[PDB]
């Protein structure tokens, strides 16, 4: 768990000439409508860690 | 047949525009120049950066 110590400094990936006026944010997630892993019996949707 | 070009200068950044002009590249030698929106004045070499 957490955040490793330590410094990195990130570099530019991309820059969107878009105009759009951004107030807020949600994250996308995986869900698997299946196993984890080939081979259980478990129904319905799960993530991992 | 008709063709109406219609062209807008709103508040999102400007996104179309007409080809820029390039040259030659000379060396070692007092010139002016524009790198991508970058002018000045100087004589240009082969960077050891």
């Amino acid at each position: 768990r957490d955040l490793p110590q330590g410094f990195s400094a990130l570099e530019p990936l991309v820059d969107l000439p878009i105009g759009i006026n951004i107030t807020r944010f949600q994250t996308l997630l995986a869900l698997h409508r299946s196993y984890l892993t080939p081979g259980d019996s478990s129904s319905g949707w799960t993530a991992g860690a | 047949r008709v063709v109406v070009l219609s062209f807008e200068l709103l508040h999102a950044p400007a996104t179309v525009c007409g080809p820029k002009k390039s040259t030659n590249l000379v060396k070692n030698k007092c010139v002016n120049f524009n790198f991508n929106g970058l002018t000045g004045t100087g004589v240009l070499t082969e960077s050891n950066k």
